[PDB]
């Protein structure tokens, strides 16, 4: 079992928060906030570093490229924005989605993005050009979660059409479709990419074969029932399912055994995002408009 | 607000 400890406490964000991620190396964490705004915190001492602004309304989901340089940010305003990490400028506003932005996600090379939105299509865009290079009419309602493989060869997306679907990046067409229909609000590839993980808004998180087109695991305990909540595969130390949850928890299972192996309390909001640092044992969670911070939490496994 | 803390 894991033993999880708070260690910092991120204030600022004068909204909910939406999502944080750590950069690829490890040092930064990134949030986007319902306030307009991405800041960009300290990974391993939680010292604000910058703010960073130019959306004219709020901000959903926020991905950083593999070298760390640049982030893409999705909005309400209908676009997403690539920034320089360093000069906090806005290198491309990216036009095309008719509704908010909902979820957005670097490639491996991260020569490309991929976006999902209310609009129920998915977008794939050239990071040096800003251009549109596909939408796919990817989905019946919203699009709640995309994301490449470990070689970008793969998106695959979730929404609250009840559907999962597996694209090829190349040629845009839908590869595979998981329909064994409850809301899906969240989904992600595994690290070594044969494994899909997809919360739905039954409160249940199922880890899925891609190859096979089977559900592994099933992990439940946690609240989720209205938001679309992250959820990672924790594997620095053990291997755990860790999610945020609508009774302000953070909830952490055992991956293979599928038992509660934690759950950290301090929040006073649901927990509507966390994320696990690429090389420590570190968790980062943030919460909603009542909490407004985010929890850096450290773990000896 | 954004669509994500907005929820549904």
């Amino acid at each position: 079992k894991p033993n999880y400890a708070l260690k910092f406490t991120l204030a600022g964000h004068t909204k909910a928060v939406s999502s944080v991620k750590f950069s690829p190396n490890g040092e930064w964490l990134a949030s986007s906030s319902a306030d307009k705004l991405i800041k960009i915190w300290g990974a391993y001492d939680g010292k604000f570093e910058k703010t960073i602004s130019g959306h004219k309304l709020g901000i959903s989901d926020v991905a950083w490229s593999s070298d760390s340089n640049l982030l893409v940010s999705a909005s309400d305003d209908k676009t997403l924005k690539i920034w320089d990490v360093s000069s906090g400028k806005c290198l491309k506003t990216l036009k095309g989605h008719s509704n908010y932005v909902f979820c957005c996600n670097f490639n491996p090379q991260s020569n490309l993005i991929v976006s999902g939105s209310f609009d129920e299509s998915v977008r794939i865009w050239d990071v040096k050009t800003g251009k549109c290079l596909k939408t796919l009419p990817a989905h019946s309602d919203p699009v709640s979660a995309v994301h490449f493989n470990r070689d970008g060869s793969l998106i695959v997306s979730s929404s609250y059409d009840g559907l999962c679907r597996i694209w090829d990046t190349a040629s845009g067409q839908c590869l595979k479709t998981l329909i064994d229909n409850p809301p899906v609000s969240f989904v992600k590839f595994s690290p070594n990419g044969k494994y899909i993980l997809a919360a739905t808004l039954d409160n249940t998180l199922k880890l899925w074969d891609y190859s096979k087109g089977k559900c592994l695991k099933t992990y439940t305990g946690h609240k989720n029932e209205k938001y679309c909540i992250f959820a990672n595969f924790s594997v620095t130390g053990g291997k755990w399912i860790v999610s945020g949850s609508e009774d302000n928890l953070v909830y952490i299972w055992n991956l293979q055994t599928k038992e509660i192996v934690q759950k950290l309390q301090g929040h006073t909001d649901v927990v509507i995002s966390t994320a696990c640092h690429p090389t420590e044992n570190i968790i980062a969670s943030a919460a909603l408009e009542n909490d407004k911070t985010i929890k850096l939490w450290k773990s000896d496994c | 607000g954004c669509a994500r803390s907005e929820g549904f």
